[PDB]
RNA sequence: AAAUCUUUCUCAC
RNA sequence: GUGAGUAAAAUUUGG
C-alpha cells in the first residue's frame, strides 16, 4: 500500500526495469547447500506433489525427432543455430489471447547459438543438440524433387526451372528485387510495392509472405501503407525471363541471389536448416555474390567497418581474380541496407588500416589472411611450415595434393603442416 | 587416474576446493603483493608501449545499458551513520537503487549526464555531490572466491560500488568495442572452444606455439595504465573519474580500512586490460591474461617477450609453456589441425545437487561431449544410465518424493529409466521435458529460485509489475499509480477472458507445436 | 524515440480532450496513454485526427516515418509546425523555454577534469620492475618428481593406520553391532546427550594446527559411494547414528560450552564430527561387549561436508576408465609392486580425492596436463609448480598431494612419454 | 576435541 | 515460522 515510498525514496517515477530487478525469483544459482534446501520442510516434495497435481496435465505433448543423414567424423567447427524470435504480431496477438506477458517478451529476440560439432553430413546440414553423432538434422524429408533441390547447391535432377537449375519461375516461388527505391516482391499471382520510411518496412499486405521474408532479410518492422506505390515495374518479364541458378546453398534467410539485389523464395521452405558457410564452400560463395551487391548472409567476428576497411586495403594492391574474391567476400559480409559502403570500388581507403603486416577476416569461425588471398594461396597454392625433422607417430603420409592437415613427408624426411590448400577450398577448382 | 589418460585431461571430474575460512588472509596477501610490486621490487606495472594508434571513441553518444546494472549479486554500498563510513553488503539492484535514491535520479543515464555536468566538485546532485560519491566509489569489500579448480588456497574477489560498477560498464563497453575495432581476431565475447579453433587457425603459419598466462595479472595493472588506455580511446573525464576511484581504493579487511594503491582488484577491467596488450600490438591473440601466439625463431620469441613486459603483461614462468604439436587457449587444446585433441580434456563431472537438475546438468555434459568427439555416442547413454541409478540410490526416500508413478524416474519413485537417446530426441514422457537441456526449467530448479528470492539480502515487500505488453520499453518511467493501473487492466482482461492469471508459455515447445 | 523529448510530450498534451472527455493526445512515453499493442511512430499520437506527431529541433532530423507530422522548434523565437492547430498548440503550450538538453557525448570533459588529474598526479606512482631473464629449457624427468615426494616423505613420515581412509572397507561388524559401538563410543568420550542426540562440547582452543602425517593406502575401497552418501545425509541429520547397507557413520556437532545456557541447535556454521569404524588393528581400537572396531574420526565444516558428500564416485570412475591405459599394481605407501601390489589401490586413491575438501589432486592433475602438452618450459620455475605442500594443511590434503605426485611417477615410469 | 582465530548473533510476534 | 537491527545471516561470493 505504501511499500513504494519505502523503495524509492525522494522519487516519485521509476523506470520499468528498476522496478522489475526487485523482485526477480527465476534465477537458479547451482551451490553447494542445495540438498539441504531441498530437504528443509520438504520443499521439494511439496513442490513434486503440486506440480504433479496440476502444472503437469497442462504440459503440451511435442512430437519426436526422426529425420536423420549419414555422418561422418570430421574436424571440429563451430554449428551456428539462429532460432527466430516471435515477430511482432504474433507477439501482440499472443499477448492479446492471455499468454504470460515477459515469456512472450523474452520470445521476440532471436538468439544465436554456437556449438561445437565434430559431425559433417554429405550437404552440411545442421543437427540438433546433442545428436550430432546419429545424424539427427533441423530439416525434415522433403515430399517433392523442387523443394530438395532448391536448397541443394548441386541439385541431382533439373527441372528446367530456377529452383533446381537455369530456368524462369514456377508458380511455387517467388522474388524480391530492388528497383530503384522500391522493393519489389513477386509470387507470380500477386505483385506488391514496399518501402522503408524510418525503420518500419511500409507494404500494402504486410502478411505477404514475401514481404515477411523481405522484412526479416532487412532488418524492419512490416507496417501497412496503402500509399506505398510504384512506376517502373519489370516483374512479369523478369519472372518470365530465365536466371543461371548457383552452385551455392541457401543463405541464412532462405533465398538465393539470382540479380543485383534480386533473390529467389521458396513458398514451403523457411530458414535454412544446412550450413551455409564452409571451407570448402567460402570461396564459391564469395564468387557467386561478386557483382551482386550486398547479402548479409555471412556473419563477421568484429566491427563490420574494419573488416570492410581491410577488404579495400588488400583490394588495393590485388589482382583481378583476388579483387573479385575481395569484392564477393565484402558483400557477403554486408548487411542489405544499412547504409554501408561495400563496393570496393567506391570505398575511401584508409592508410591507418595498410599499416598492419597482414590483414585478417574472420566470417563465420574461419579466419582468412588477405594478403595470402591477395599471393594466391587459398586457391593457387598451399602454404607449408615444417613442424619437425622428426617422424610423429599416427600421422598418414602426404598425399599428391594434399588438404589442410599434418603429414609426414617421406621426401623431406620431416613432419608438414598443410594450410590454406586449394585441396580443401576448391576441390572442384 | 587423471595421470594414467591416454590423451588430454585436466582432472576436471571432481568439483573444486572449499572451506569456510575468512577472506582476510587472501585479500590481505593480494594487497600485500600489489604494494610490494608498487615499489618496482618483484614485478612491473610502467606500461611502456605506445597506443597513439587506437581510433578516438570520445565522440560517440554516451549510452548505458541499464540491465547490466541490476542484477541479484552482491555489491558495497557506503553509509554514514555519526561521521564514521560503514560499508554494507547489498544485492547490486538495492545498491543502484540506493544510489538513485540518494542522487534523486530517475535512472542512471540521468546520473551520469548530471555528474558530468555540475560545475564543481562541491555542487549538490540530490543528497550527495561528485566529491562525495567519489570518496564513496573507492571503498570495496572482500570473499572469498571457492569452488576454482586448481586453487587449493582460495582467492580473494571484491565487492565494489554501485557508482564505480556505473562507471565501469561505460569504459569496459567501449574497451570492448575498441577491442572489435582494432584487435586481429575480435576474441573477448567468444566461447574457449571458439577461441581455440580461430587460434588454431591464427598460427597455423609458424612453428612454435607460445601458450601463455600472467602470473597475478589484476596486481600489475596500475591505475596509470587504466588512465593511458582510457585516454587512447577517449574517455574524457569518466576515465579521470575511474582512475582517481582505482587509486585511492581502499579494502575492508574484516573491521579495518586497508589502502590498495595499487593493482585493480581482480578483473575490474578486463577488457582495458587486454587492450593495454592489443593496442600496442597485433602478434598476440589474448584476452584477460590467458594468450596464445606463435614464432619460428628465437629472435622472435625475444621480441614477444619484450612485447608482453612492455606491456605490463608478466609472463607467468610457472604455466606459461611452448608447444609444436598442439595449442591451446582458455583450457581447451587442439591439435595443429584444428582437431579437439583426443581425451576428457576439460570435461567437468556433475554433483548431487538436486534430482532432476543433476540430471538435466549431466544431460547437457553428455550432449556437449558427444557433439564434439570427445565420447561415442554408446559410453554417454551407458553413463547417462549409471547416473541416473546413483540419482536414484541418493534421491528414492521419502524425504523427496513420496510418490510412485511409474512414469516418474527411478530416483522419484517410478520405474522409468530414460534412454540417453530417447530423451533427446523428445521421445518421452511430458514429465522428462524439464531433464532436457534445452527444456523447461527443472522443479528444483524453480524451489530454489522462489526460495532464494527470499533471502534478508533479496526479500522485498514490492509487489511484482509481471505480465506486461511485449511492446512497452522498459525504459518508459512508471510510479504507484501506474503500476496500479497497470495490473488492473491487466486483471480485468483476464477475467473477461474468464482467467485469473497468465497461461504458460514456452517458445521452443510452442514452435514444436507448430505445423 | 528518444527520452529527452519526453517531458515535453507531457506538455504538449496537457489534459487536452477530444469526444467529450476523452484524451486527445497519447503520449508515447506513458505507460497508461500508450495505445496497447500499437507501435509508436511519434512523441506523441491524435486521437481525433488520428495522427502521430513528433518534436524536431531546427535543422536535426529524427528517425520517424516520413507520415508523422513535425513539430519544428526553433532556434530562437517560435515553433514551426506543418499543421497550424499544432504551431498554436505549441505556441499556446510553450509559454516558457523548456530548453533541452543536449546529447552527452563519453568523451565530455568536465570542469573538474584538470583539478582530478591533478589530484592523481600528487599521488603515489608504481616504479618500473626489474626485466626477467627467461630461459628455456627441457620439461622435468622423473628424477625431480621422485625427489618431491622423497622430500614430502621425510617431512611428514607416515601415520601407522588408515584412519577414516580405513573406513573405505567394511569393518567385521553387523548393523546393530555397528550402532551400538558408535553410541557407547560416543558415551566413553562424554559427548553430551539430547534430545535423542550425540553433542560434542569444547571450551577451548589450542589455535594451532594438528599434527600432518601422510596416510598409508588400505588394500581397496569397496564402500566408497555408501561413505560419501553417508556423509553427505549426516550433516543434514546430524547427532543420530545413520546406517547403510555395509556401513554406519555419526555425525556429532561441535558446539561451544556456555555453561547453563549452551547453544542446543547448529546454525548453517557448526562443524561436524564425523565418526567412522573400521577393522580394528591400531590405536584408535573400541570394544564394547566383544565387539572389536577401530573408531576413526574427521573433523570437518558445513562447507567441506557438503563438498565431499555431493561427489559422484562411480561416474567419475566409469568416465576415468573410458580413455585409461592400464593401471599399475601399487604398494601400501604408493610404490610399484608388480610381486605384492594391488591394482585396487587406485579407488581409495580416488576416495581420497573424494574426501580431500581441499582437491589439490587438481592443481597436480592440470600441472601434468601442462607437463605432457609442453616441449619447452621455464628454468627452475615449472619445476616448482610440484611444490604445493605451502598451499595446504591437513592429514587428509598432504595425503592427496603426496599420492596425486606418485601417481605421477608412476605414470612416467610405466608408460613414458 | 579437530583439516585449529574456525567450530558464530539479538529483538517483537 | 514471520518480520526488524548489527561492516553477516547462507542465491553466501565479485568482474
Ligand atoms: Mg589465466
Ligand atoms: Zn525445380
Ligand atoms: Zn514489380
Ligand atoms: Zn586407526
Amino acid at each position: 500500500m505504501s511499500q513504494f515510498g519505502k523503495s524509492f525514496k525522494g522519487r516519485t517515477e521509476v523506470t520499468i526495469t528498476e522496478y522489475r530487478s526487485h523482485t526477480v525469483k527465476d534465477v537458479h544459482r547451482s551451490l553447494l547447500t542445495a540438498d539441504k534446501s531441498l530437504r528443509k520442510s520438504f520443499c521439494f516434495r511439496n513442490a513434486l506433489n503440486q506440480f504433479l497435481d496440476k502444472d503437469l496435465p497442462l504440459l503440451p505433448i511435442r512430437p519426436k525427432l526422426e529425420s536423420r543423414v549419414a555422418v561422418k567424423k570430421s574436424k571440429l567447427r563451430s554449428q551456428l543455430s539462429f532460432r527466430p524470435g516471435l515477430t511482432q504480431e504474433e507477439a501482440i496477438d499472443l499477448y492479446n489471447k492471455g499468454y504470460d506477458g515477459d515469456s512472450v517478451s523474452g520470445a521476440l529476440q532471436d538468439r544465436v547459438v554456437n556449438e561445437p560439432v565434430a559431425y559433417s553430413s554429405a550437404d552440411n546440414d545442421k543437427f540438433h543438440r546433442g545428436l550430432a553423432a546419429l545424424g539427427y538434422t533441423l530439416a525434415d524429408r522433403a515430399f517433392d524433387t523442387c523443394e530438395s533441390g532448391f536448397v541443394r547447391a548441386i541439385p541431382t535432377t533439373p527441372c528446367g526451372f530456377i529452383c533446381c537449375g537455369p530456368g524462369s519461375f514456377k508458380d511455387s516461388l517467388g522474388f524480391v528485387i530492388k528497383i530503384g527505391e522500391f522493393w519489389h516482391m513477386y509470387d507470380g499471382f500477386q505483385h506488391f510495392v514496399a518501402v522503408e520510411d524510418a525503420k518500419f518496412l511500409a507494404s500494402k499486405s504486410p502478411s505477404f509472405w514475401l514481404a515477411k521474408r523481405l522484412a526479416k532479410r532487412l532488418n524492419l518492422v512490416p507496417k501497412e501503407d496503402p500509399s506505398v506505390a510504384a512506376a517502373e515495374c519489370p516483374c512479369k518479364k523478369v519472372w518470365e525471363a530465365s536466371f543461371a541458378r548457383a552452385p551455392t546453398a541457401l543463405d541464412p534467410f532462405g533465398g538465393r541471389a539470382f540479380c543485383d539485389q534480386g533473390w529467389v523464395y521458396h513458398r514451403d521452405v523457411g530458414y535454412a536448416t544446412a550450413n551455409h558457410i564452409s571451407q570448402e564452400t567460402l570461396f564459391q560463395q564469395a564468387l557467386s555474390v561478386r557483382n551482386l551487391g550486398p547479402q548479409g548472409s555471412a556473419n563477421v567476428s568484429g566491427s563490420i567497418h574494419t573488416a570492410l576497411d581491410r577488404l579495400r586495403a588488400a583490394y588495393s594492391r590485388g589482382t583481378p581474380a583476388s579483387r573479385s574474391i575481395l569484392q564477393g567476400l565484402a558483400n557477403l559480409i554486408t548487411p542489405v541496407g544499412e547504409n554501408f559502403e561495400c563496393d570496393l570500388d567506391k570505398r575511401k581507403l584508409n592508410i591507418k588500416a595498410l599499416r598492419s603486416p597482414e590483414r585478417y577476416i574472420t566470417i563465420e569461425g574461419l579466419v582468412v589472411n588477405l594478403d595470402d588471398v591477395v599471393r594466391g594461396f587459398y586457391l593457387d597454392k598451399a602454404k607449408v611450415t615444417v613442424l619437425s625433422r622428426s617422424k610423429w607417430m599416427g600421422y598418414e603420409d602426404l598425399p599428391q595434393k594434399p588438404p589442410n592437415g599434418t603429414f609426414y613427408c617421406r621426401k623431406r624426411k620431416a613432419m608438414l603442416l598443410i594450410s590454406c590448400s586449394p585441396g580443401t577450398y576448391a576441390k572442384k577448382r | 587416474m587423471w595421470a594414467f589418460q591416454e590423451g588430454v585431461c585436466k582432472g576436471n571430474l571432481l568439483s573444486g576446493p572449499t572451506s569456510m575460512k575468512a577472506p582476510d588472509s587472501a585479500a590481505r596477501e593480494s594487497i600485500d603483493r600489489a604494494s610490494e610490486i608498487m615499489t618496482g621490487k618483484s614485478y612491473n606495472a610502467v606500461h611502456t608501449g605506445d597506443l597513439s594508434k587506437l581510433p578516438n571513441q570520445g565522440e560517440s553518444p554516451l549510452r548505458i545499458v541499464d540491465s547490466d546494472l541490476y542484477s541479484e549479486r552482491s555489491c558495497c554500498w557506503v553509509i554514514e551513520k555519526e561521521g564514521r563510513v560503514v560499508c554494507k553488503s547489498t544485492t547490486l539492484t538495492r545498491g543502484m537503487t540506493s544510489l538513485l535514491n540518494t542522487t534523486k535520479c530517475s535512472s542512471p543515464s540521468e546520473l551520469i549526464c548530471k555528474v558530468l555536468t555540475v560545475e564543481s566538485l562541491s555542487e549538490k546532485i540530490g543528497d550527495t555531490s561528485v566529491e562525495e560519491l567519489l570518496s564513496h566509489g573507492r571503498y570495496f569489500k572482500c570473499a572469498l572466491r571457492d569452488q576454482e579448480r586448481g586453487k587449493p588456497k582460495s582467492r580473494a574477489i571484491f565487492l565494489s560500488h554501485p557508482f564505480f560498477r556505473l562507471l565501469s560498464s561505460v569504459v569496459e563497453t567501449h574497451a570492448r568495442s575498441v577491442l572489435s575495432k582494432v584487435s586481429a581476431v575480435y576474441t573477448a565475447t567468444a566461447s574457449a572452444e571458439q577461441r581455440a579453433m580461430m587460434a588454431a587457425q591464427v598460427v597455423e603459419s609458424r612453428k612454435h606455439v607460445l601458450n601463455g598466462d600472467c602470473t597475478k595479472y589484476n596486481e600489475a595493472i596500475d591505475a596509470d595504465t587504466l588512465l593511458k588506455v582510457w585516454d587512447a580511446i577517449g574517455m574524457g573525464s569518466i576515465g579521470v573519474m575511474l582512475a582517481y576511484m582505482v587509486r585511492r581504493k581502499c579494502v575492508l579487511i574484516k573491521d579495518t580500512l586497508v589502502e590498495c594503491p595499487g593493482g585493480m582488484l581482480m578483473g575490474m577491467f578486463n577488457a582495458t586490460a587486454t587492450l593495454a596488450l592489443q593496442g600496442t600490438t597485433d602478434r598476440f591473440l589474448s584476452f584477460s591474461d590467458d594468450f596464445i601466439t606463435s614464432f619460428n625463431s628465437p629472435a622472435e620469441l625475444r621480441e614477444i617477450e619484450d612485447l608482453l613486459f612492455a606491456s605490463c603483461h608478466n609472463l607467468s614462468l610457472k604455466k606459461s609453456y611452448i608447444s609444436v604439436a598442439s595449442l591451446e587457449i582458455n583450457s581447451c587444446t587442439l591439435t595443429r589441425d584444428g582437431d579437439l585433441a583426443t581425451g576428457l580434456g576439460c570435461t567437468a563431472g556433475v554433483p548431487f545437487r538436486g534430482p532432476l537438475v543433476t540430471l538435466k546438468q549431466t544431460a547437457a555434459m553428455l550432449s556437449g561431449a558427444v557433439d564434439s568427439g570427445v565420447m561415442p555416442f554408446h559410453s554417454a547413454e551407458r553413463l547417462f544410465q549409471i547416473k541416473q541409478q546413483e540419482c536414484a540410490y541418493r534421491y528414492n526416500n521419502p524425504t523427496y518424493t513420496t510418490r510412485n508413478e511409474d512414469f516418474l524416474p527411478t530416483c522419484l519413485g517410478g520405474k522409468t529409466v530414460i534412454s540417453f537417446q530417447s530423451l533427446l530426441t523428445w521421445d518421452c514422457h511430458p514429465f522428462w521435458y524439464q531433464v532436457h537441456p534445452d527444456g523447461p526449467d527443472t522443479i528444483d530448479q524453480k524451489v530454489l529460485s522462489v526460495l532464494a528470492s527470499k533471502t534478508r539480502r533479496r526479500r522485498t515487500r514490492l509487489e511484482a509489475l509481471s505480465d506486461l505488453d511485449p511492446l512497452v520499453p522498459h525504459r518508459l518511467l512508471v510510479s504507484e499509480s501506474d503500476v496500479s493501473k497497470i495490473r488492473a487492466a491487466r486483471q480485468a482482461h483476464l477475467k473477461s477472458l474468464g482467467l485469473e492469471q497468465p497461461t504458460n508459455f514456452n517458445y521452443a515447445i510452442y514452435k514444436a507445436v507448430q505445423p | 524515440m528518444d527520452s529527452r523529448f519526453a517531458q515535453l510530450t507531457g506538455v504538449f498534451c496537457d489534459d487536452f480532450t477530444y469526444s467529450e472527455g476523452s484524451r486527445r493526445f497519447l503520449s508515447s512515453y506513458s505507460t497508461v496513454e500508450r495505445r496497447p499493442g500499437v507501435p509508436v511512430e511519434g512523441d506523441c499520437y491524435d486521437c481525433l485526427k488520428n495522427k502521430w506527431i513528433a518534436f524536431e529541433l531546427e535543422g536535426q532530423p529524427r528517425k520517424f516515418p516520413k507520415a508523422t507530422v513535425r513539430c519544428i522548434l526553433n532556434n530562437d523565437a517560435t515553433y514551426v509546425c506543418s499543421e497550424q492547430e499544432y504551431q498554436q498548440i505549441c505556441k499556446v503550450q510553450f509559454k516558457d523555454y523548456l530548453e533541452i538538453d543536449g546529447v552527452v557525448k563519453v568523451g565530455h570533459k568536465a570542469s573538474y577534469d584538470a583539478e582530478l588529474r591533478e589530484r592523481l598526479l600528487e599521488l603515489p606512482h608504481p616504479k618500473s620492475g626489474p626485466k626477467p631473464r627467461i630461459e628455456w629449457v627441457a620439461p622435468p624427468r622423473l628424477a625431480d618428481i621422485s625427489k618431491e615426494t622423497a622430500e614430502l616423505k621425510r617431512q611428514y613420515g607416515f601415520f601407522e593406520c588408515s584412519k577414516f581412509l580405513a573406513c573405505g572397507e567394511e569393518c567385521g561388524l553387523d548393523q546393530e553391532a555397528r550402532e551400538l559401538i558408535l553410541n557407547e563410543y560416543a558415551r566413553d568420550r562424554e559427548f553430551e546427550f539430547r534430545n535423542g542426540g550425540w553433542i560434542q562440547r569444547y571450551t577451548v582452543a589450542s589455535h594451532k594446527p594438528a599434527t600432518q602425517k601422510i596416510l598409508p593406502l588400505p588394500a581397496s575401497a569397496p564402500l566408497a559411494r555408501e561413505l560419501l552418501m553417508l556423509i553427505a545425509r549426516s550433516t543434514t541429520q546430524a547427532g543420530k547414528v545413520l546406517h547403510s547397507d555395509n556401513t554406519s557413520i555419526l555425525a556429532v556437532p561441535v558446539m561451544r560450552d556456555s555453561g547453563k545456557h549452551s547453544k542446543r541447535r547448529p546454525t548453517a556454521s557448526t562443524h561436524h564430527l564425523v565418526v567412522g569404524l573400521s577393522k580394528p588393528g591400531c590405536e584408535h581400537d573400541f570394544e564394547f561387549d566383544g565387539y572389536r572396531a577401530a573408531v576413526h574420526v574427521m573433523h570437518l565444516d558445513p562447507k567441506q561436508s557438503a563438498n565431499i558428500g555431493e561427489q559422484d564416485f562411480v561416474s567419475t570412475r566409469e568416465i576415468y576408465k573410458l580413455d585409461m591405459l592400464e593401471l599399475p599394481p601399487i604398494s601400501r605407501k604408493g610404490d610399484l609392486d608388480r610381486a605384492s601390489g594391488l591394482e585396487t589401490r587406485w579407488d581409495v586413491i580416488l576416495l581420497l580425492e573424494c574426501l580431500d575438501s581441499t582437491r589439490v589432486s587438481q592443481a597436480v592433475a592440470q600441472h601434468f596436463n601442462r607437463h605432457r602438452l609442453a616441449l619447452s618450459v621455464c628454468k627452475d620455475e615449472f619445476r616448482k609448480g610440484y611444490q604445493l605442500a605451502s598451499e595446504i594443511r591437513g592429514t587428509i590434503p598432504l595425503s592427496s598431494l603426496y599420492y596425486s605426485l606418485c601417481a605421477v611417477r608412476l605414470r612416467m615410469t610405466v608408460h613414458p612419454f
